[PDB]
């Protein structure tokens, strides 16, 4: 009476299965990376220039205070 | 490297589950006999294999 019933794939088969390698490129040129590096280097150099000149002035002021107190 | 070992032994555990479901043994199976196979696939095994793969 009852027909056979065993583990079989569904009608129309299964959905497609991916097997190819998928290694997408995030995307940034070597020129771009070098440009970013040089840009941050230049910004740091400029800020350090300003800060160290201010530090030189402050040290000179402290030395003036010492010179005034020395006698 | 030591990270992909765990990463892929999770999948190895899933395939051991497939082995156990088809034969009752995780890795010492004795499923394939010199006349064919011992038993037929359980009714829901192909779907789970497709989901894994």
């Amino acid at each position: 009476a009852s027909k056979v019933k065993q583990d079989m794939p569904p009608p129309g088969g299964y959905g497609p299965i991916d097997y190819k390698r998928n290694l997408p490129r995030r995307g940034l040129s070597g020129y771009s990376m070098f440009a970013v590096g040089i840009g941050t280097l230049l910004f740091g150099y400029w800020s350090m220039m300003k800060w160290n000149r201010e530090r030189r002035r402050l040290q000179i002021e402290d030395f003036e205070a010492r010179i005034a107190l020395m006698p | 490297a030591m990270t992909p070992f765990f990463w892929m032994f999770e999948e190895r555990e899933k395939m051991f589950e497939f082995y156990e479901r088809v034969s009752g043994a995780r890795m010492h199976a004795a499923y394939i006999r010199p006349g064919g196979v011992h038993q037929d696939l359980p009714l829901g095994l192909l779907d789970d294999i497709y989901e894994f793969s």
